[PDB]
């Protein structure tokens, strides 16, 4: 299909961007802003500690994960209510799940405050995924372009 | 297969 281009990602992110259907794993502090192996053995963790919990009875949160120019919004299925909200420049990384194609994560907050946000997609995570990575690359590629020709 | 970074992060608040 059509190869991607800056100004349809603009208009596929401005506002109220996208919107896909998951569950939230959990959240956990992390010592750094990126990296695949903290990544992973946060994942775990959080996999782990929801198997305990549905041992119990407890079963993870419904949410919409929602993309946008204005950043990462996980909101609450049942309400609507927003739970949690973080704007692009406090995103550090996107890890994938190589154990589940429906699971990634992501590390945001500011210094020393990163964490690990692991969710459990409805569908494949791997579409939003790259809606997250072109989301980081085209505004990238916009300020990029704003400095190139103000020099 | 891997994860990737943002280049649009900033971590001071
Ligand atoms: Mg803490
Ligand atoms: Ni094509
Ligand atoms: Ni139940
Ligand atoms: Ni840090």
């Amino acid at each position: 299909g059509p190869e991607k281009t800056d100004e349809y990602l603009l208009a596929r992110f401005k506002g109220d961007g996208v919107k896909y259907k998951a569950k939230l794993i959990g959240i956990d502090d992390v010592p750094d802003a990126r990296g695949d192996k903290m990544s992973q053995d946060s994942m775990m963790k959080l996999k782990g500690m929801a198997a305990a919990g549905r041992s119990q009875g407890q079963h993870k949160q419904r949410i919409w994960v929602n993309i946008s120019l204005s950043g990462i919004k996980i909101i609450d299925e049942k309400t609507g209510v927003i739970e949690h909200e973080h704007p692009v420049n406090k995103i550090s990384f996107i890890a994938r799940d190589v154990t589940d194609n429906r699971a990634f994560g992501y590390v945001c907050g500011g210094e020393g405050q990163h964490q690990f946000f692991a969710i459990k997609t409805g569908q494949q995570a791997e579409p939003l995924v790259v809606d997250l990575k072109d989301l980081f690359q085209v505004i990238y590629n916009v300020k990029k372009k704003e400095e190139e020709k103000k020099k | 297969q891997n994860g990737f970074d943002n280049p649009n992060y900033q971590p001071q608040e």
